[PDB]
């Protein structure tokens, strides 16, 4: 929803997560991503334990 | 015995440490690094085009 | 740069956490310093932490002086005496902590 307020698509391929869009992301966008990957990760993590 | 009980608070710092690398602020300020790079490498390839 | 970076932001965040550490035990400023640039530095390099490697080996519990510690070794071998340095063998190779 934050993504697509500045024009970008985001593809899930498999476990991973791009924003597909017309021009490069922003430097907030891409930190956004790369935060919610992580936070996948760890949730992951968190279920197994 | 206070000691030990400290050592094994800080070892179990890692995953404090962990969560920290996937929280907002430290991700805003490692996108900008690669923003920054990333810039300067995009500049000097259409330089050299 | 982006060691760098994680090795800053851990030594900031680790200084906090170990300042009332560094405060309540003046004593064991070394070895906290020494756990310290160990968190550091597998927070930059990844490397893993073994937490037997930095554990505290305390070696005897503590004594209250009344009644004194008193220790007879009827038997006065070399290990029973001094200690032994135990040894751990891993696919044949020796390494201990």
């Amino acid at each position: 929803r934050e993504a697509q307020e500045a024009g970008f698509a985001l593809s899930t391929n498999g476990e991973r997560l791009e924003l597909t869009g017309p021009g490069p992301v922003p430097a907030e966008l891409s930190a956004r991503l790369e935060e919610v990957t992580l936070g996948s990760l760890a949730a992951s993590a968190e279920l197994e334990v | 015995i206070h000691l030990a009980e400290a050592v094994e608070g800080l070892l179990l710092e890692v995953n404090r440490l962990d969560e920290l690398f996937r929280q907002g602020s430290f991700l805003r300020e490692k996108t900008q690094l690669e923003a920054r790079f990333k810039e300067a490498r995009e500049q000097q390839l259409e330089a050299l085009r | 740069a982006l060691r760098r970076l994680r090795r800053d932001w851990a030594l900031h965040y680790l200084n906090n956490r170990f300042e009332p550490l560094f405060q309540r035990f003046p004593q064991a400023r070394a070895y906290l310093e020494a756990l310290r640039a160990r968190l550091a530095r597998y927070a930059e390099t990844g490397e893993p932490l073994d937490p037997a490697q930095w554990r505290p080996n305390l070696l005897t519990s503590s004594s209250s002086g009344t009644p004194p510690p008193i220790v007879y070794e009827p038997y006065a071998t070399a290990p029973r005496l001094f200690g032994r340095l135990d040894y751990l063998v891993d696919r044949g190779v020796w390494s201990t902590n």
